[PDB]
């Protein structure tokens, strides 16, 4: 038996430490630790409610857009503002295109090198690699010639003796199971992914004014000026340009990312039987389409004890059942006030005292829902959509399972989705369904402007007396996000962000109950405790973001 | 053929400054890391983790002593002996000072590392400071913005590689090609400013004709940058003002994250 | 001691009873009683804040517009809304035109028959009557032929034996001092006044949508759609029509009403020596002209112990010193809670127990300012403008004094304005200065539209939680008006109107101090206790409005 | 010649219904009182006050018994035995019943006397009721509105004088010439309603083109009246909707003072 530390965990956003006790070659106990704090909730306090979004967007530059959108929704909640529908379409296109970038980069740039051995790709036959994908994908860049060019770039990098960020990786590890050909395919797709994600961010930029960190929001709607006949504003030529980039995303997502997700499952089927983090799941509905902050394209809900049949739907961002259940504890976190706190009454008082296994060991708070630990993010999101009987989600999951079936002769049941690979699958399903969101909301915007509605902004009034509480929910790439604003005497008197990586990465809670990251690791086989690849495989499945978790 | 080595360290970063590289086109991030540089350390992309990646860092600092470009994003927190950012059990200020010793050139990418940025705003909970404040005897090249256009960084690194020296810098050590002029002194809405043609609210008739955003709080009159010319994302026409929102002054110390969105700028 | 009751007092708005104790033909003590209550404050509670103005406008149809405008100002105060300047110009034109009609009707239709003996007019020589005005007025309808036509209308009404509303008047009363010729002049002017006041209401109607009870306001601005080029909206043709009626008001106001005010003072100079109701006076500034509910064309302020030289200016409707000083008591009123109440904490709980001289005797509450009794209305308004050194007010008063001096050989000093006739003079000065308000604000509106500003309305948001408070001040024809709105969970939880006739008519207060109507009557000579014309003269000078006083 | 006598009593009135007469043109108020009628009792204009005006009332009720038109504005409060309106020490309901006994015709001018109006809304603090409710044995002619166009009243009185009977009435005893049709069934913005051309907020493009006000809460679909045709003030073009504001339903019981301004009407 022994104690290891993984610090830093790389190929995540931000600063994470993972500790594990290993007994009889399996993880018996784990600690997740966020090691950097900025105090973004304190920095935004005492300001005008309208200023918060520009400041709190800087909680995170990977999930850029998300904290900006949650912040304006929180102020709108407090102030009772109905957002114009054109502003919802624009916000929705931004969030959907951003999330497409976000998931693609997670699967390829952040996660693939846990499963892919680049050295082994040097042994591949590019023609056999291409042959393996016949009747598996229709993607137009799987030729032997593409794969030979990619193999030659690997060859040249290795030949230079400057491996840089590819150096001292887990090449030949016994947990690396792909054949040489499948390693080479994955590296070719890693490089191709960078083009697709770039196109997704061109959609974001044309509405946001740049990315990272969009600049087109306002409490009350958006700053885009809709005028089909206007010079220098959001006219039909600009909208056509946006559409030209929306149209470029689908083929890579459907013919490369979706197919690779099935192929990794086919080669790593034991990873459908480990990495369960929780038995409870939460998602919020997303992409509102009416004039009153509702009519969501994607549904939300709460699953308890993995029972999809008795889940509780959530159809509103004003749902009092959702609002009243959420608390955070700092018993095992470096803050002073330890009892569970509702976020409108939250404090964030730093109290660093160093690492203690049974005491405080993280800057991440411990969120609960009516006292229970909950997993958020794509696994939650997918399971709630399946519980809701959403045919689009059923159908998209079935496409991944059919590729898995063709490759293995085996099927995938919902029980197998509560796992490291199920989590990855939920993320891919989300990315695929978001391409329909983009087409839907582009069309809705064009149609609405054609009816003569160019409205985008409702100027707020903020009473100079009174105390007003608002909450902004958002289904972010990593899961349910909420920003909680209290307004008193016209300024922010409290601001609390409860972020999806807070839910998943948070340490042991007030009742010493274990959060999703720490739970997911129990039972992980570790072949080589000095090179604990298996632990990082499960942790990456959650897409950690520690700027998000801690803020 | 050997590529110039780069060591990248994040302190109190949001990762937006690294993410800017994923929008770049000249070079693309894949051409940057395969052709332009050897990225010897970058925790966002590194295959290795934990002990292996701390081995990579120590090996690179020794192998490339006096040769590498050090890049830092994020502010550096000095409060309570550096504990507000701890990597491999040690304050990030110590990692940065160690890497700075052997650097050929040192770049603060983004407002956080250039001047403290959002992380040092308001009451500054963690005693966050700039990279230049942590390295007082070193010349730090500042590439501010939240995040900057990635080519403000990439063309600075290219000037070092191609011509063997930094680009020309202003009195804040910012490259003049990107930060040499006020946004308002090269803004295409200046005619509307001059004529008193102003948006008063988003969605109003002036706003919907592309008029000047001064009375919405535009900080262009007090912010140095290239946002109106180079703009963002290389698609044409994309910067905050062109999309319809005032400049917030995110490049400029004392402006961004200090002044309200709708607070008016001083005009020179 | 003799005890009289005057019930009803006619030629006012609403239901008033005045009681007097008379000692040796001199009033020694008086009681003012509002005898009708509706409970308009309770009727408006538990509604959307946006609905209040249409309901509380019905507090009074004589001072129509006033309660509508105070109500939207109160909601805008609570919500922190800055009214568009075009909405201010339109609000201002309506209030100035309305107040022109109001003052003219008060002087002629309500008050003149206290001072004018119609039967004496039958003895007049119309040629002598006309000659008396040579070099006194330039009015074009003072000919002997006009006066003969008017005299013949009186003759015909008397010969019918159906005197109706002229029946059982105070003809030959010893306090009737005008010569026959001046009685006939006054009746001619009484009839001519009806045409001028009709033109003033045509101004109001073209912006309000009708009068009585305008229908163009909103919390957030006005409902008039400004579009110079629009069919069916407020275009240049409509504005030109408004201007055609503004231009018709001046000559009667300046050459008839202003002159008759001087002439009545010249014939009744003892009425400069009685009818003092108070030593403290309050007015609020009025006619805001900026984008932030300020920059008033008329000044306000607080005079204590008749000292103009040390008055306190009031330049803002958010003045905390004004807001904090206002309280009302029901000790001697038919309500339950008797201690002085700030209006945001006000109650209106009916507790009728019949008339008691030393107990409760009125539906009017007793307002105080930091515990003092205060007169409001045109005497206060004029004295505050003189204390401010407003040259327009001094010049206009000087024109009335010059006519008085030509007829009497005597000047008027400010001490003589604290009187029944000073109160009537302050009302006339107001009406005269309002004609320049109308020209100024019409010109401002035309200019501003010409700059390309067609904005009229800022849509409010009303937080669905929290409790917040607003107050709307307005300088009404009878004096300072305030509406006090508390909003809780998005609906009106308290509404209190403190109305100018409440200040002046209220009964003895929590300290048994005497308010202006009651104080003004002490000392009044009463030649005939069965026909107490002298009491009605002083009470009419305050322009009682009991629907306003009581609501 | 002798003029037809009128007795006017105000109960819980705001005086707006009297004030409507000061805008009238056919007849003007001066021609009404000198030529058209003999206004035998009206406390707003009466030279006499107090005991003298009570003498006038009693003398007129006797002299003109069976001949006078009785007019009442304001609601009549029944709560607590009449004490919410006391004139000369007696409840106004007693004054009105006494005067009703000798009336040739009885008119409730305004929504308050016609159906209780604003004074009877909400919790109804005073138990305010209509004139018809206090005179159950009499046919009360109702002329609602807050206040009505004065000629809705004056032409009703003229019909009684000229032709010796009241004008034709609907089943609420309202004159058909003024109340016989829904405002929406004679509204010049109906084409816009039909086309789906709606103002959504005051000051929006549709509003500034004179489009239909239904979605601002117009109550024209559920209010009987002549506001779109006779309109107000005889200058042309002046009624609430033409000025830019929805009808509130002030004529109509259950609409005005009950439904919110922005609450939508039911459409037949
Ligand atoms: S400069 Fe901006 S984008 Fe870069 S680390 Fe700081 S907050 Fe993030
Ligand atoms: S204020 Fe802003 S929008 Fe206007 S000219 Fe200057 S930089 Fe451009
Ligand atoms: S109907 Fe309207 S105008 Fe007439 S008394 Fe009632 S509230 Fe006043
Ligand atoms: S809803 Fe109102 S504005 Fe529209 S047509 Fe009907 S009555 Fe006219
Ligand atoms: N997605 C994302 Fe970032 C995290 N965790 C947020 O919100
Ligand atoms: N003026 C007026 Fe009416 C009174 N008193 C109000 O406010
Ligand atoms: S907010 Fe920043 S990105 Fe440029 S436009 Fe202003 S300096
Ligand atoms: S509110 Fe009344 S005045 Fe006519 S327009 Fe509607 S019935
Ligand atoms: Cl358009
Ligand atoms: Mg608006
Ligand atoms: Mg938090
Ligand atoms: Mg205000
Ligand atoms: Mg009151
Ligand atoms: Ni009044």
């Amino acid at each position: 038996s022994q104690r290891i530390t993984i610090d830093p965990v790389t190929r995540i956003e931000g600063h994470l430490r993972i500790d594990c006790e290993i007994e009889n070659g399996v993880v018996s106990k784990a600690w997740a630790s966020g090691t950097m704090w900025r105090g973004m909730e304190e920095i935004v306090k005492n300001r005008d409610p309208r200023d918060a979004w520009m400041i709190v967007q800087r909680i995170c530059g990977v999930c850029t857009t998300t904290h900006a959108l949650s912040s304006v929704r929180a102020a709108e909640s407090a102030l009772n503002i109905d957002v114009p529908v054109n502003a919802q379409y624009i916000r929705n296109i931004i969030l959907a295109a951003h999330t497409t970038h976000d998931h693609i980069v997670h699967f390829y740039q952040l996660s693939a090198l846990d499963w892919v051995d680049i050295t082994s790709a040097l042994q591949a036959d590019p023609t056999k690699a291409s042959e393996m994908l016949k009747g598996v994908s229709t993607w137009h860049l799987n030729s032997p010639e593409e794969f030979t060019k990619v193999q030659n770039k690997i060859k040249d990098l290795v030949a230079s003796g400057q491996l840089g960020i590819f150096a001292n990786g887990y090449w030949g590890h016994p947990a690396m199971k792909l054949p040489p050909e499948v390693n080479l395919i994955a590296v070719a797709h890693y490089l191709q992914a960078l083009e697709c994600q770039r196109d997704a961010n061109r959609v974001v930029a044309l509405l946001g004014g740049k990315t990272p960190h969009i600049q087109n929001l306002a409490v009350g709607g958006v700053a885009n000026p809709i005028n089909l006949d206007g010079l220098g504003v959001l006219n039909l030529e600009r909208l056509m340009y946006i559409k030209s980039f929306i149209d470029k995303l689908s083929d890579f997502v459907e013919q490369v990312y979706k197919v690779d997700t099935a192929v990794i499952a086919a080669f790593y089927p034991e990873w459908l039987t480990r990495g369960k983090g929780a038995v409870n799941y939460l998602s919020v509905p997303e992409f509102p389409t009416d004039s009153k902050n509702g009519s969501f394209l994607f549904p939300g809900g709460y699953i308890e004890n993995a029972d999809l049949s008795s889940y509780r739907p959530i159809t509103s961002h004003s749902d009092e059942y959702l609002i009243k259940g959420i608390q955070e504890s700092a018993k095992h976190s470096w803050y002073k006030d330890e009892a569970p706190q509702a976020p409108w009454e939250g404090t964030t008082i730093p109290a660093y005292d160093g690492w203690s296994d049974d005491g405080k060991y993280s800057w991440v708070k411990s969120p609960t829902f009516y006292g229970k630990t909950v997993e958020v993010g794509p696994l939650a999101n997918m399971l709630v959509k399946l519980a809701a009987g959403r045919e689009s989600t059923q159908n998209k999951l079935n496409e991944i399972v059919a590729i898995y079936q063709k490759l293995t002769g085996n099927t995938l049941e919902v029980a197998q989705l509560h796992s490291t690979l199920g989590r990855i699958i939920g993320r891919t399903v989300h990315c695929c369904e978001l391409q329909d969101i983009l087409q839907n909301q582009y069309s809705a915007l064009i149609t609405n402007i054609g009816k003569g509605d160019h409205t985008t902004f409702v100027k707020p009034n903020i009473p100079a007396t009174g105390e007003f509480k608002g909450v902004g929910f958002l289904e972010a790439p990593k899961g349910m996000l909420s920003h909680w604003m209290v307004i008193k005497d016209g300024i922010i008197s409290n601001y609390q962000a409860v972020v999806p990586s807070t839910w998943n990465s948070g340490p042991r809670n007030f009742n010493d109950d274990v959060g999703p990251y720490e739970q997911s690791l129990v039972g992980t086989p570790v072949a080589d405790p000095n090179k604990p690849l298996e632990v990082v495989r499960t942790i990456h499945s959650f897409d950690p973001c520690m700027a998000c978790a801690v803020h | 053929p050997q590529r110039p080595p780069v060591i990248w360290i994040g302190a109190q970063e949001c990762t937006g400054c690294t993410e800017s590289l994923l929008r770049a086109t000249h070079p693309t991030v894949e051409n940057l890391v395969l052709e332009t540089i050897s990225l010897e350390y970058h925790e966002v992309l590194s295959a290795a983790f934990g002990h292996q990646v701390e081995e990579n860092k120590h090996n690179a600092l020794e192998k490339y002593k006096g040769q590498y470009v050090l890049v830092v994003d994020g502010s550096i927190p000095l409060k309570d002996n550096g504990i507000y950012c701890m990597v491999a059990g040690e304050p990030i200020v110590d990692h940065i000072r160690k890497a700075a010793e052997g650097a050929a050139a040192i770049i603060a990418i983004g407002s956080c590392s250039a001047w403290g940025g959002v992380a040092a705003a308001g009451v500054n909970p963690t005693g966050a400071v700039s990279l230049q404040e942590v390295l007082p005897g070193k010349t730090v090249i500042n590439i501010p913005g939240c995040p900057p256009n990635p080519h403000n960084f990439l063309a600075t690194v290219a000037h070092i590689i191609t011509y063997g020296k930094p680009p020309k810098l202003d009195d804040k050590n910012r490259p003049t090609f990107a930060y040499g002029r006020l946004i308002h002194e090269h803004c295409e809405r200046r005619p509307h400013f001059d004529a008193g043609r102003f948006a008063k609210e988003f969605g109003d008739e002036g706003h919907r004709e592309g008029w000047c955003l001064y009375h919405l709080g535009c900080k262009g009159p007090e912010t140095y940058g290239n946002c109106s010319t180079l703009q963002f994302c290389d698609v044409g026409g994309v910067w905050p003002v062109a999309i319809g929102h005032p400049c917030y002054g995110c490049n400029e110390e004392g402006i961004g994250f200090h002044k309200g969105i709708h607070q008016l700028a001083n005009v020179e």
